[PDB]
């Protein structure tokens, strides 16, 4: 990974991504999301990420 | 007035019927798969000051 002052930005589109397969993963120290329920992210369509 | 005597209730998934009295102050845990994949985690105390 890059440094904090030179972070890398990557573009994702035209994907079918599942967040439930990653929500249940316990390999994360913290996963909290602001204003969006992660459990319902499997039923949301966004323009780009 | 009480600095921390006024609190609100953080919860979801159980939309209540209009004019419903809820006093079950239980710390939100599931003890099943949809809480960090284990039992005892995501045990968040709903009442927030």
């Amino acid at each position: 990974f890059a440094s904090v002052y030179a972070w890398n930005r990557k573009r994702i589109s035209n994907c079918v991504a599942d967040y439930s397969v990653l929500y249940n993963s316990a390999s994360f120290s913290t996963f909290k999301c602001y204003g969006v329920s992660p459990t319902k992210l499997n039923d949301l369509c966004f323009t780009n990420v | 007035g009480g600095n921390y005597n006024y609190l609100y209730r953080l919860f979801r998934k159980s939309n209540l019927k209009p004019f419903e009295r809820d006093i079950s102050t239980e710390i939100y845990q599931a003890g099943s798969t949809p809480c960090n994949g284990v039992e005892g985690f995501n045990c968040y105390f709903p009442l927030q000051s």
